[PDB]
């Protein structure tokens, strides 16, 4: 318990040393507000072009030529500024139908890597998924997956089965490991050995069918009692 | 099989509308900023393909590689493991997909650019998927790769869907010699029907459609008395040669501004189609999927990944 | 220092027979950094760190110890 708490608390504090050292982590919200900002701006500074007009101030027209051919002029005006309206209204469609793409993702995250644990390999984070926290930012959230991950390994020999009178003994689970003269059995994610007995193994049939079957003692833990 | 992303082109703006005169760029200029947004947005899609395929492909921090002594409880891979012999590090499967595939020529303002990785690149890393898929199961995905017999996988996939492990193990022969089977009728399948990669040729067919029909846009009269800039330049005044030019000028445009909306929608869908092309490799590959009908027909085991022409092919 | 690559011409870097991986995307296959001379190299691409594990008919590997890790999402 100690341990894994000290692991979690730095671990804790690493990430936040990362945010707060380092200023580049944050590009998936600033690509969001770098573009609206750089399309409003080109749909602001799109007002002062002539598209073909004499000036690109209509005041200027208006009060300096007459009806009958302003109006021709004014006309190419409104041509041109409504077609940079559709244009910036069609991108910001887009760009708001990609947002709620990625907005229905970020909803099924939080749904499930935060109010369970998922079983979902690489959705929750990188490892075997122990749990999440949210946290707010602007115009967006930002996940803390807490998971799981093995450090160190071993060798070891193995084998599918075991006679121990004729029949064959398979795991109730876990594998069968051998240090290299005797037998145990042991969980599949954490080497813990433990002496071979009824209560981990099944029987199926005989032992003569099998590939690669080595054959050991299995303990009994009836005989010892009933002896005395 | 589905796709995974699509040809990377750009498309200049001013060459193409009408490239080759000084007096129709100073008349371009006055229409404000129309031929950069749409250099942007092409870009922007590029750098997307790119993203799409680095995503897809590139999960695994090292690059395993099978044992020299192919010995898998009579598990027989030689159909999808990379072939030496072969000029290219490809394996059967992968060259009868690149052969099944069939088909930049134009060059007035459009290029294609060549993408980041070479296809090479992306059989090297199916490999090192499909090896560490081999021989460390799928404990290679969490953290380091670990050595199994592939015979115990197996009984571990088992036990998955809830059948004991003696089961597997006491019909081991006839298990291998039906998978064996599998992959070899499999193979000639794929080898004998020729419309089994539609969903592939189709995003080809509609790219070069899009790019024929840009290109066959420029022999428009557009209202102007004719879609030769210079004959139109040679032949009337300046006072008139203007207006004629605004109208082939407002037409290309409008045309341009089609072709890159249309781009955008199928980049949108090619990008969601590739989202779900990485979810079913992260989780079908990588692990065992209790997801019904998510990864294949039936109960699902496993699932071993194959490089196609812009696309990437799933075998559960 | 002139090089000509599959993606174009790049002129100001020098070629090199090694492979790291990618700072800067040039394209085909082929990246560019700024090493340490002081010079701009162009190298190919490097996929990882090569490795084969010991596979073996009757060899197993069991972790002995787990560690906790915190990952930003
Ligand atoms: C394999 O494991 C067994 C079980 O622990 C080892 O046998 C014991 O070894 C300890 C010392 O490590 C002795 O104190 C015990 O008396 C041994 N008990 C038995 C029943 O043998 C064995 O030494 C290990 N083998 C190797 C090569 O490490
Ligand atoms: C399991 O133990 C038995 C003996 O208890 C071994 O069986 C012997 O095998 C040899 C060679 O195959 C035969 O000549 C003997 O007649 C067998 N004896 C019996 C009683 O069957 C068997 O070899 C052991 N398992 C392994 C994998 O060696
Ligand atoms: C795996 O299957 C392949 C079939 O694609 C086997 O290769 C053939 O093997 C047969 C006899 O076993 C030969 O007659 C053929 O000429 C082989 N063809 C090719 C293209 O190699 C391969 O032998 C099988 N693997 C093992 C270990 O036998
Ligand atoms: C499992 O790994 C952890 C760290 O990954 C080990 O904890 C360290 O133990 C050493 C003593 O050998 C201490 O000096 C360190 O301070 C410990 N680390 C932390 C973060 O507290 C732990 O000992 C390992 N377990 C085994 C059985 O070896
Ligand atoms: C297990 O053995 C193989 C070959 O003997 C070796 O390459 C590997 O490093 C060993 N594993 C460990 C954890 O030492
Ligand atoms: C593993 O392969 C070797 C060949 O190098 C063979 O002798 C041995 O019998 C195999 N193991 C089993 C359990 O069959
Ligand atoms: C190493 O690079 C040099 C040029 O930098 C080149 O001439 C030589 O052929 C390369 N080495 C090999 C083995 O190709």
């Amino acid at each position: 318990q100690k341990l894994i708490a000290n692991q979690f608390n730095s671990a804790i504090g690493k990430i936040q040393d990362s945010l707060s050292s380092t200023a580049s982590a944050l590009g998936k919200l600033q690509d969001v507000v770098n573009q609206n900002a750089q399309a409003l701006n080109t749909l602001v500074k799109q007002l002062s072009s002539n598209f073909g007009a004499i000036s690109s101030v209509l005041n200027d027209i208006l009060s300096r030529l007459d009806p009958p051919e302003a109006e021709v002029q004014i006309d190419r005006l409104i041509t041109g500024r409504l077609q940079s309206l559709q244009t910036y209204v069609t991108q910001q469609l887009i760009r708001a139908a990609e947002i709620r793409a990625s907005a229905n993702l970020a909803a099924t995250k939080m749904s499930e890597c935060v109010l369970g644990q998922s079983k979902r390999v690489d959705f929750c984070g990188k490892g075997y998924h122990l749990m999440s926290f949210p946290q707010s930012a602007p115009h967006g959230v930002v996940f803390l997956h807490v998971t799981y991950v093995p450090a160190q390994e071993k060798n070891f020999t193995t084998a599918p089965a075991i006679c121990h009178d004729g029949k064959a003994h398979f795991p109730r689970e876990g594998v069968f490991v051998s240090n290299g003269t005797h037998w145990f059995v042991t969980q599949r994610n954490f080497y813990e050995p433990q002496i071979i007995t009824t209560d981990n193994t099944f029987v199926s049939g005989n032992c003569d069918v099998v590939i690669g079957i080595v054959n050991n003692t299995v303990y009994d833990p009836l005989q010892p009692e009933l002896d005395s | 099989i589905l796709p995974v992303s699509m040809t990377k082109t750009s498309v200049d703006c001013t060459m193409y509308i009408c490239g080759d005169s000084t007096e129709c760029s100073n008349l371009l200029l006055q229409y404000g900023s129309f031929c950069t947004q749409l250099n942007r947005a092409l870009t922007g899609i590029a750098v997307e393909q790119d993203k799409n395929t680095q995503e897809v492909f590139a999960q695994v921090k090292q690059i395993y590689k099978t044992p020299p002594i192919k010995d898998f409880g009579g598990f027989n891979f030689s159909q999808i493991l990379p072939d030496p012999s072969k000029p290219s590090k490809r394996s059967f499967i992968e060259d009868l997909l690149f052969n099944k595939v069939t088909l930049a020529q134009k060059f007035n303002g459009l290029t294609v650019l060549p993408p980041l990785l070479t296809d090479e690149m992306i059989a090297q890393y199916t490999s090192a998927l499909l090896a560490g898929t081999i021989t460390s199961g799928w404990t290679f995905g969490a953290g380091a790769a670990l050595q199994i017999p592939f015979a115990m996988q197996m009984a571990y996939r088992f036990n998955g869907i809830g059948v004991t492990q003696n089961v597997l193990y006491e019909n081991q022969k006839l298990i291998a010699n039906q998978f064996n089977s599998a992959i070899g009728k499999i193979q000639d399948s794929l080898s004998s029907t020729a419309s089994a990669l539609g969903k592939l040729q189709d995003v080809v067919n509609q790219n070069a459609q899009a790019l024929n029909t840009l290109v066959k846009q420029l022999s428009s009269n557009f209202g102007a008395i004719s879609s030769v800039l210079n004959d139109i330049l040679s032949r009337l005044d300046p006072p008139e040669a203007e207006v004629q030019i605004d109208r082939l000028i407002t037409g290309r445009l409008q045309s341009l501004q089609t072709y890159v909306t249309q781009q955008l929608i199928r980049a949108a869908e090619i990008r969601a189609s590739a989202n779900l092309a990485a979810t079913k490799m992260s989780e079908c590959v990588l692990g065992q999927s209790k997801r019904v009908d998510f990864c294949g027909k039936g109960y699902h085991l496993m699932s071993f990944p194959q490089s196609a022409p812009h696309g990437v092919v799933f075998l559960h | 220092n002139v090089f000509q690559t599959r993606a174009g011409c790049l002129i100001g870097a020098e070629h090199v027979n090694n492979s790291y991986e990618c700072d800067i995307p040039i394209g085909a296959g082929i990246c560019a950094s700024y090493q340490t001379s002081q010079s701009i190299i162009a190298y190919t691409m490097s996929l990882g760190a090569e490795n084969s594990v010991a596979y073996s008919n009757n060899s197993i590997a069991i972790p002995t110890n787990f560690t906790i890790s915190v990952t930003t999402e």
